[PDB]
């Protein structure tokens, strides 16, 4: 076959051969007879997308592409989706533009990403929150796309699980930081793992408005998913120290190694495919034609990459438009405006590092703490006394204490 | 189960019993009969009239946990009123009484 | 369950001529409509309208501000109501019955008379 | 200003010119004037969108108007009009194109509507039944997302008066096989659909439907417009009701209303905070507008109450609300309007009203059954099992009284042993739940087939394999399946059961 | 609404296989069907084939409909011509506004 590429010219931008990355096989094998053909373009526009993407398919006859772009929009996802639809080329991003997920796909669209669920964020985050044992908490939630899937998600596994998670009354804020409706329901939030779903600005507006209620104490905990992680550099004045959020990796898995992996999935489909039922379509004959009622040979690939497993990595889409084994790790803000590598997200595990919270500050200087303790001893008579924790609502007995 | 597991101050004995729970209270009866087991908690009429019947087991203990059985229900049915006062109605008149002795 | 269209042939003009349609073998206490498609003279047709026993009837939107037809189950029987009669219907004027089922279609025509002003 | 617009033929391009020439004589710029063009749809699409693109942001546009033609493609006017106006966060106005998928402001960053897509039209549906006594429906629904998100929205507009629907079972987009969800929709109680989906799949499930006689009296059905047209206008039996919205494709009206209200927007955004340009060219710029979302915002807060379509309100999701739809009857293959839909009110047209059957009534949704499966498991003292004999009945047995044993068949399983299959083997269950079983029985006047359950357990409430998910296993878990309506048997009262169902008062006490 | 064609009439001998074509106008014949009456000459309509699928009981095997909705041609067929079938032989539709009638197809035998 024939794989293509093409950047958006980033400081990452190099020869053709230094993106290759090619040896003698892909992993351990894929003995697929694929060459690469790499490209570049410094912009990124409209009709220079159109033509250079469907002359690119219509030159060498392309079987792919890995392209990402170092724009910030949803627009370089969205115009891409919309193209695989009208030239059937799958399509897979990894970095900046072609990473943020759609709602939704249509269905005989063949474009993929590699990012994450607000499904699979919010799990994740919830595990997070559980493994602290902070279990009575509010929401509030000012509107957002994505608002309803995540309040809906988080309503319906609560009461499915078997924790016994407090969920207080939640807020939504149609213009952030009003006054006259915002300030008049905010005020009344008696949680203490507060979970606010903001998009950048509101959050910050209502993050100001929160020092102004003083209550950004010094026990009093704020957890958001990968959405106000906008590029980890631009934080505001207002956000407290140690906010902790999920996110997806950008200092590990370099984006090198996304166009390795996608190269692997995509030559890894193409050996399948021959294997089994060999049949390789040619090119997308033109660009545009003139009037063709869209009609695929098959269900070419589009549903194809599910179960896909290349070098340990589990790399595997489904038809949510998700990938199975995401990259998500949690990060924290400490006392020096920096996000910093605290928990990864192994196959299904939490794995954290702080095996008790460290009670970091808010911002600078507020009431100090002066209610806690670290209190010690070694188990005894039967008046102090040690016990595994149960597996199920897995943190122990209700009647014992947190036990370290 | 479901009262003890939810219900632990004891817990010492729900997972005692956690490893040792048998399948059907017959099948506890007939299992303690031939010396496998030298106890068995239960509803108090089902024991009650094994005994009566075959006397080799004897009830210690008072009672604890009453409680009393039912009928079917989904939440949606036209059969709330035309049992439950069917019922409270033949509860008073020596018939419930009556078929219970018989 | 044989239709009879009564008024033969009163054909004045400039008036309000009244054709009672009546059937036998049965009455109208059912779910099925009456018909009075009309055929012009040595040509096609030209549906009229149609009606039901109970509530309600339609006609062709050529004709609407001028048929009125009602029915009665007491004389088993149902009649139009025509206004400012002309010359237009000098055409053959016929009364067939119907059934509902899933297509609207005639059961077999009536007799007709020679209504021809 | 230099607004651009995507029409179909010519005569709709001269008038976008005299709708917006009109609105310039009106009240017009103090400089910048307006501007017009018009642009044809190619069916090519890739160079169509590259038409749009290179023409229209050349042409520095500030509005983008994009209508649905007539011609069913159903993905040929707005797929590539929202996604380009979206790079640059510009937003567009829909005229004729009415599908839900777009109401959802994620994707097409940018889109507005003057038509409410078939989701806004599952308000007429409890606009109407606030007030009929209408309460068992077993609405079907196709897997199209827009059929998904008209269901989710009938869900959630239902839920105010806490009430629920029984069956919502759904089916996939136009197939040609749909007996199997009738005769089970059949054998229930409830007698309303509200079924709502595509054209095509809708004539399959009337073709297969009527041969169930389930059209029959007292057997209402509920559709809206795009269920019944084409090919569904055909099938239909008497009595569906049609559900229709006023205004249909007069693309004149709606080019007005569009135009007035773009105008009215850039008229009152003259004066603003800061107002930018848009990027020349559709190749150059990489860039959002520094203050589009100012003029979308704008857009959305636009009470433009003056109009041929009179005031056309907007709602939050960058649609229309505000509208007026029709319920129309279907007499004898002769459609004719029978209610209308001002809002929020309803006044039926005096007229006579027909349903299916035949019948001119208020057909029934509702039925007593009366058949009242019984299941209950098998203690000892309470229950006697016997395996009954190859008799045809029980056994005769006596008592001191001179008053036999009664005794009825069970048609319990026959796998107490784990591994073997349930024999489900007709036995004969007796003694104390059997007798107060009859007299019950006796009190109500019902008929009995009763028999036991499979497992042999209680079944209390626990996870399913490998996951956090709760459920109900077991003998009470077959009562909340629908399986039967009574279980009557020794079961203890205790919390988690009676947490979520309800219970007759106790007819023993242990 | 919509008309109909069949000109004035046709002529054959027994033993052909001829009948007029009911044409519509506007649209496609797919959803609201059509159906054939004979009308002895001087007398009532009756029903000659439904639908043009089946026949009424009493009608020959002789009468057929067919559907072609390219030409909208709905086609009959009465072959087996004999000379009994002299009438008048009229296509119909219908739709939500009105019940329209053909102009009537008298054959010579």
């Amino acid at each position: 076959l024939n794989i293509a590429v093409m950047l958006g010219h980033s400081h990452d931008v190099t020869e053709r051969e230094l993106r290759t990355l090619w040896g003698p096989e892909q992993a351990a094998g894929l003995p697929l007879d694929v060459n690469v053909v790499a490209l570049l373009m410094n912009r990124t526009d409209p009709k220079s997308l159109i033509t250079h993407v469907c002359d690119l398919m219509s030159g060498a006859r392309i079987h792919g592409l890995v392209f990402g772009d170092d724009t910030d929009q949803e627009a370089v996802a969205q115009m891409l989706d919309f193209i695989s639809s009208h030239t059937f080329v799958p399509i897979l991003g990894i970095h900046g533009g072609a990473s943020m997920i759609m709602a939704d796909k249509d269905p005989t669209s063949t474009f993929f990403q590699f990012g994450a669920s607000i499904q699979q964020q919010a799990t994740v985050m919830l595990k997070i929150m559980q493994d602290y044992d902070w279990h009575v908490f509010s929401l509030v939630t000012t509107i957002f796309p994505g608002y309803r899937e995540f309040i809906s998600f988080v309503k319906t596994t609560v009461d499915n699980s078997f924790v016994g998670w407090d969920m207080q009354n939640v807020i939504t804020l149609d213009t952030s930081f009003e006054d006259a409706k915002t300030q008049v329901q905010l005020k009344k939030i008696h949680s203490s793992v507060i979970l606010l779903y903001c998009s950048k600005d509101e959050a910050v507006l209502i993050l100001s408005e929160a020092r102004s209620l003083g209550l950004t104490g010094y026990d009093f905990f704020w957890i958001v998913p990968s959405l106000v992680s906008g590029n980890t550099e631009l934080i505001p004045k207002e956000f407290p120290s140690g906010l902790i959020s999920v996110s997806y990796d950008d200092w590990d898995y370099s984006l090198e190694a996304r166009v390795r992996d996608g190269i692997g999935i995509l030559t890894t489909a193409a050996s399948s495919m021959l294997e089994k039922f060999s049949y390789i379509p040619e090119a997308k004959a033109s660009c545009y034609g003139q009037m063709e009622r869209p009609e695929v040979p098959m269900h070419t690939l589009h549903p194809f990459m599910v179960n896909v497993t290349w070098d340990g990595k589990d790399l595997s889409f489904t038809e949510e438009g998700y990938q199975v084994h995401p990259r998500l790790v949690v990060i924290v803000l400490n006392k020096d405006r920096e996000w910093e590598k605290v928990g990864k997200w192994e196959n299904h595990t939490l794995s954290l590092r702080h095996a008790v919270w460290p009670r970091y500050k808010s911002f600078s200087d507020c009431e100090p703490d002066d209610n806690h303790l670290s209190i010690v001893t070694l188990e005894e008579a039967p008046f102090v006394i040690v016990e595994d924790i149960d597996p199920l609502t897995e943190t122990c007995v209700r009647n014992t204490v947190p036990c370290r | 189960d479901i009262y003890f597991r939810r219900q632990v101050e004891l817990s010492t004995m729900y997972r005692h019993m956690e490893k040792h729970n048998y399948e059907s209270a017959a099948e506890a009866i007939q299992a303690v009969r031939d010396n496998k087991l030298h106890a068995f908690i239960w509803d108090s009429a089902v024991l009650e009239f094994e005994a009566s019947q075959k006397c080799d087991l004897v009830t210690t203990g008072e009672l604890f946990f009453r409680s009393g059985f039912g009928i079917g229900m989904r939440k949606d049915s036209p059969w709330k009123q035309n049992v439950s006062l069917s019922i409270l109605k033949s509860h008073e008149n020596g018939f419930m009484e009556d078929l219970d002795k018989t | 369950l044989q239709l009879q269209e009564s008024g033969p042939g009163l054909v004045k003009p400039s008036q309000t001529l009244s054709l009672t349609c009546t059937v036998s073998g049965g009455s109208i206490s059912s779910s099925n409509w009456w018909s009075w498609v009309r055929q012009p003279p040595g040509k096609g047709l030209e549906w009229i309208g149609e009606i039901y026993h109970s509530g309600n009837t339609n006609y062709n939107p050529s004709l609407k501000s001028r048929v009125t037809v009602s029915v009665d189950k007491s004389k088993n029987q149902f009649s139009l109501k025509l206004t400012s009669v002309t010359a237009a219907d000098t055409a053959v004027y016929y009364c067939a019955r119907d059934v509902s089922g899933g297509v609207n279609w005639f059961d077999p025509w009536g007799q007709g008379t020679l209504v021809t002003v | 200003v230099n607004i651009g617009a995507v029409l179909s033929t010519r005569k709709h391009e001269q008038m976008f010119r005299e709708a917006v020439n009109q609105a310039n004589k009106r009240h017009g710029s103090w400089k910048i004037q307006l501007n017009a063009t018009s642009v044809t749809h190619k069916p090519n699409a890739i160079q169509m969108a590259l038409s749009v693109c290179e023409d229209l942001i050349s042409s520095q546009v500030y509005a983008i108007l994009v209508s649905h033609p007539p011609t069913p493609n159903d993905h040929f006017t707005p797929t590539p009009v929202s996604y380009t106006a979206g790079f640059y966060r510009i937003p567009v106005l829909g005229l004729t194109t009415r599908m839900s998928i777009y109401s959802d402001k994620s994707i097409h960053l940018s889109f507005l509507r003057t038509v409410p897509p078939y989701s806004h039209q599952s308000s007429v549906w409890f606009e109407m039944m606030r007030v009929y006594s209408w309460n068992h429906i077993i609405l079907l629904v196709s897997d199209d997302h827009e059929g998904r998100a008209a269901q989710k929205r009938l869900e959630t507009l239902l839920e105010e008066r806490e009430s629920k629907a029984e069956k919502v079972l759904q089916f996939d987009p136009g197939t040609k096989n749909v007996t199997a969800l009738l005769m089970e929709a059949k054998e229930l109680e409830a007698r309303v659909i509200i079924l709502s989906a595509s054209e095509d799949d809708a004539a399959t499930v009337y073709r297969a439907a009527a041969m169930l006689n389930m059209t029959g009296s007292g057997y209402v059905w509920l559709v809206g417009e795009r269920e019944i047209s084409g090919n569904a206008l055909r099938y239909a039996p008497d009595g569906i009701l049609g559900l229709q919205l006023i205004n249909g494709k007069n693309e004149s009206a709606h080019i007005s209303d569009a135009v007035g209200v773009v105008a009215q927007a850039v008229h009152e955004l003259l004066e603003k905070e800061n107002i930018t340009d848009p990027p020349r060219g559709c190749v150059g710029n990489t860039n959002i507008w520094k203050t589009g979302p100012l003029f979308k915002r704008v857009l959305m807060s636009s009470k433009y109450a003056d109009g041929v379509t009179g005031r056309v309100e907007f709602n939050e999701d960058g649609d229309r609300k505000f509208a007026n739809y029709s319920i129309m009857n279907l007499q004898n293959r002769k459609l004719v309007q029978v209610g209308i839909y001002n809002g929020t009110h309803v006044i039926p047209n005096d007229r006579k009203i027909i349903w299916p059957g035949g019948e001119t009534e208020k057909p029934r949704g509702y039925q007593m059954s009366t058949r009242l499966k019984i299941v209950t498991i098998h203690q000892e003292p309470f229950v006697y099992v016997k395996p009954t004999l190859s008799d045809g009945t029980c056994k005769e047995e006596f008592t001191v009284n001179g008053d036999p044993v009664k005794k009825v068949i069970c048609t319990g399983p026959n796998d107490t042993s784990p591994g073997s299959p349930r024999h489900t083997v007709p036995q004969c269950c007796y003694g104390f739940c059997i007798d107060l079983l009859i007299k019950l029985a006796r009190t109500m006047n019902f008929t009995y087939e009763v028999h036991l359950v499979a497992d042999g357990k209680f079944g209390t409430q626990e996870r399913v394999n490998n996951s956090n998910k709760k459920e109900w296993n077991g003998m009470m878990g077959e009562l909340l399946s629908g399986q039967a309506d009574m279980i009557v048997a020794p079961l203890t009262i205790n919390n988690e059961r009676a947490q979520y169902i309800e219970f007759s008062k106790p007819f023993k006490y242990q | 609404n919509f008309m109909l064609t069949q000109p004035h009439s046709v002529s054959e001998s027994p033993g052909k296989t001829v009948t007029i074509s009911c044409t519509r106008s506007s649209g496609s014949i797919a959803s609201n069907y059509v159906q054939w009456y004979q009308q002895r000459p001087g007398s009532a309509p009756t029903t000659v084939i439904y639908e043009d699928n089946q026949r009424p009981s009493g009608v020959p095997d002789r009468f057929s409909g067919s559907i072609d909705s390219s030409s909208n041609s709905a086609s009959l067929t009465i072959s087996g011509l004999k000379t009994e079938d002299e009438a008048d032989y009229y296509c119909q539709s219908y739709d939500s506004s009105t019940v329209v009638f053909g102009g009537g197809t008298k054959l010579t035998v």
